[PDB]
């Protein structure tokens, strides 16, 4: 009947995805898994990887 | 570590127990350059026997 933008309170049955996170660790390379590992504990101070020195 | 490693507290080792060696390891010692590579060297058209 209207076609506007309005800012209203309404009961509504809502769906969403749940499908992406973790999906793009499949594809890589196992090089490619290591420098993304890599870059994640630069940023993490409590992740790290095992060292023989 | 990098400079000079053992110079200061404990030396950090490889895998080998063995400490790394450091730029003042290549620098100084009777294997650095100035008595490995610069008073002594060796050299072509030599040759030895008994």
């Amino acid at each position: 009947m209207k076609q506007g933008l309005q800012l209203r309170l309404s009961q509504q049955l809502a769906m969403t995805p749940q499908l992406q996170q973790a999906i793009r660790l499949l594809q890589l390379s196992t090089l490619e898994l290591q420098q993304e590992l890599q870059q994640a504990l630069e940023s993490n101070p409590l992740l790290e990887q095992i060292d023989t020195h | 570590a990098l400079l000079d490693n053992g110079r200061r507290g404990r030396a950090i080792t490889g895998s080998n127990k063995r400490p790394l060696k450091s730029l003042a390891d290549m620098i100084k010692g009777k294997q650095g350059r100035f008595r490995q590579n610069l008073l002594g060297k060796r050299v072509d058209y030599s040759g030895r026997s008994v």
